[PDB]
């Protein structure tokens, strides 16, 4: 149809709302379509867990025009989902045509079918999720806890989930005394207790392997017994291995089991319990002295 | 005199049966003696089958291990020999035996009871 | 008619809009069930490249502009690739080879996080821990973890009962093999009436050659047994056969009698 008159009339109370005074040959096409534009810069939610800026993403428009109205820091934890169908002006892209008393959904359908003045699209709609990691280094910084600024809960929950396990197996082998690594070990999942079983099969003398044995006993003592067995075979002369692998016999089992108490050095308190096997340490406490 | 170690509870059972030997001691206290169950087949030397120390630790001969069980009652001062899965080679006269803890000469031998296993 | 045109403000993309799925192999692999992993906008021609790289996930179109996410639906890891290690949570398949690290063109395959908290590995490790493939670390840790199985679900227990029956049948034939000695030891450390019962059952089923070789503390000779009656202490406290015995092959009675030897505070033997 023929357009002859156009005018922006201001809104009543919300400045973002304005009116489109439309004049045509047939007065049945004349209408004052209420439309909105822009919605400040959001650092808050409009609905519980939602941000819906007054903007109509016309089909074909760049996706990031939808997020012009959110503080970049605040937008890190929000994902853009599909919105409800809306209408916009082709010459004024991004405007949100409201459906009010005179302006009906059918009116818009006949105007689009009539001329080039109106486009269609979907409403801008954001949902709260969490931080979205996209690098291997981002996972590294979150799991190692060297930088927890923008980390989702799954990669920054003090290792209560297993999301960080794969990174921590390699990271803690390089720094077994790391405090965050002993925290990962205290979660007592198999990758951590296996990793420290490998570490302490070579460095059982270390201070952190005393903590390893303290953590896994008695719920998962086998991971410490394998490490002590390997360590005391590779170091059979070492005096700390006297009771776990007796040096002067073919099989170093002279003081295994209940026989742990036939030598005072094995029952000697203040001796680190990591130098006895688990059940060896148990039999030590059940010994009858006179 | 009057150190009594009478053995009872014998009998004749088919192979695979069960018997509970008994030996109520008198003149001897179990909390100070090691009690041993012996047996002697006709025309053979006697052999120890089970034993229990003054502390309660038990020990058996290999041919009866798992089948026989030696227990004791301190109040009743009676030592038992539960015999399960009797084999024909178990046929012998079973009798009690008491040995003092650190007094070697204070050993006493009891009067036996007959255990026969056949068909 | 002079329309009042106005251009929208310049776009400011979010972190989601800057996500490149080709850089996210260490983000997608640790994902669990029911978790969406947003991967940013994905061109239509690249959907088959993503779906073949992550067959365990469902590619979901979450928003406009091709915004997509991956949702884990399954764990396709096999027993030989997941059960013989406690540290590998996933692996990559390419050209028939299996790798720990990602490479373009590889296919992600992941292991169940509870694969060693349940009995999902008992069948594979029962065979693998026998014979030449015996890894002492992995197999001891497998048998030991069975005694503290986190799956207290009545199916996690039933798998435990099934493993104990298989180990009982296996170790009754020969308790000297390394996985059976590990089983006997963990039964000893469990220290229950059922585990001690199974220890004595397995040891009494051994051959005469096994008992002659390993169980002479349990089966003393005639002269050794008669001699021990002259001492008040149990035989196991002085018998050289019991101070030289493998503690895993001791009958429960002999093992308990070893802890009754009255040590004089210090070294009492």
């Amino acid at each position: 149809v023929t357009l002859n008159r156009i005018k922006i009339a201001p809104g009543i109370a919300d400045i973002r709302d304005k009116y489109m005074e439309l004049g045509f040959n047939y007065p049945e096409y004349n209408r004052a379509v209420k439309f909105a534009e822009e919605s400040y810069t959001y650092y808050y939610e409009t609905s519980p867990g939602e941000i819906k800026p007054k903007f109509c993403l016309i089909d074909g428009m760049s996706i990031d025009h939808c997020s012009s109205f959110i503080v970049p820091e605040f937008a890190k934890q929000y994902v853009l989902i599909h919105g409800e169908p809306c209408s916009s002006f082709k010459f004024r892209p991004g405007s949100l045509i409201y459906y009010q008393n005179e302006v009906t959904p059918e009116y818009i359908k006949d105007l689009k079918h009539a001329t080039d003045y109106i486009a269609s699209g979907q409403r801008c709609h954001f949902i709260k999720k969490d931080y979205l990691l996209g690098d291997s280094d981002s996972v590294a910084k979150c799991c190692s806890k060297t930088n927890t600024k923008h980390c989702p809960k799954i990669f920054n929950n003090n290792y209560k989930t297993e999301h960080c396990d794969d990174f921590m197996t390699g990271f803690c082998r390089n720094d077994p005394g790391n405090p965050n690594c002993l925290e990962w070990l205290r979660a007592k999942r198999k990758p951590a207790m296996s990793t420290y079983s490998d570490i302490c099969s070579k460095h059982m003398d270390a201070r952190y392997c005393s903590e390893f044995i303290r953590i896994i006993r008695p719920d998962y003592f086998t991971f410490g017994d394998t490490a002590l067995y390997v360590f005391c075979n590779d170091h059979k002369g070492n005096r700390n291995c006297w009771c776990a692998n007796y040096p002067k016999s073919n099989s170093g089992d002279k003081y295994l089991g209940p026989r742990v108490c036939w030598l005072h050095e094995c029952t000697d308190e203040s001796r680190d319990r990591k130098w006895l096997y688990y059940n060896q340490d148990v039999q030590r406490t059940r010994c009858k002295y006179v | 005199g009057e150190v009594q170690l009478q053995a009872s509870g014998g009998g004749l059972v088919q192979p695979g049966g069960s018997l509970r030997l008994s030996c109520a001691a008198s003149g001897i206290v179990f909390s100070n003696n090691r009690m041993s169950w012996y047996r002697q087949a006709p025309g053979k030397q006697r052999e120890v089958v089970a034993t229990i120390t003054s502390g309660g630790a038990t020990d058996y001969q290999d041919s009866v291990e798992g089948r026989f069980t030696i227990s004791r009652d301190m109040a009743k001062n009676t030592v038992y020999l539960q015999m399960n899965s009797l084999k024909p080679e178990d046929t012998a006269v079973y009798f009690c035996n008491a040995r003092r803890d650190n007094f070697a000469t204070a050993i006493y031998w009891g009067q036996g009871t007959q255990v026969t296993v056949s068909s | 008619v002079e329309l009042p045109k106005r251009d929208p403000p310049p776009g400011v993309p979010t972190d989601e809009m800057l996500l490149n799925v080709d850089k996210m192999h260490d983000v997608i692999a640790p994902a669990k069930l029911l978790e969406y992993v947003h991967i940013g906008p994905l061109a239509k021609d690249k959907e088959d490249k993503v779906k073949k790289r992550y067959p365990e996930f469902r590619l979901v179109n979450t928003g406009p502009g091709g915004l997509s996410a991956l949702l884990r639906q399954s764990y396709a890891g096999t027993a030989p690739n997941c059960c013989r290690t406690f540290q590998r949570t996933h692996y990559w398949k390419k050209d028939g080879k299996i790798s720990d690290k990602y490479e373009e063109g590889a296919v992600l395959e992941s292991c169940w996080p509870d694969v060693h908290d349940t009995g999902k590995c008992d069948v594979d490790l029962f065979d693998w821990c026998q014979g030449d493939t015996f890894d002492r670390n992995i197999c001891h840790q497998w048998i030991g973890s069975a005694f503290n199985r986190a799956d207290r679900t009545v199916e996690g227990q039933q798998s435990l009962i099934n493993l104990y029956n298989k180990m009982q049948t296996l170790c009754s034939k020969d308790a000297s093999v390394p996985i059976c000695e590990s089983f006997l030891h963990h039964l000893r450390a469990h220290n229950t009436e059922d585990s001690k019962e199974m220890i004595d059952y397995i040891l009494r089923q051994q051959s005469a050659d096994f008992k002659q070789k390993y169980m002479r503390c349990s089966y003393p000779t005639r002269d050794k047994l008669e001699e021990s009656l002259k001492y008040a202490e149990p035989r196991e406290c002085w018998d050289p056969e019991c101070s030289n015995a493998n503690v895993n092959f001791l009958l429960t009675r002999n093992y308990n009698n070893l802890g009754l030897c009255n040590i004089v505070r210090g070294s009492g033997l």
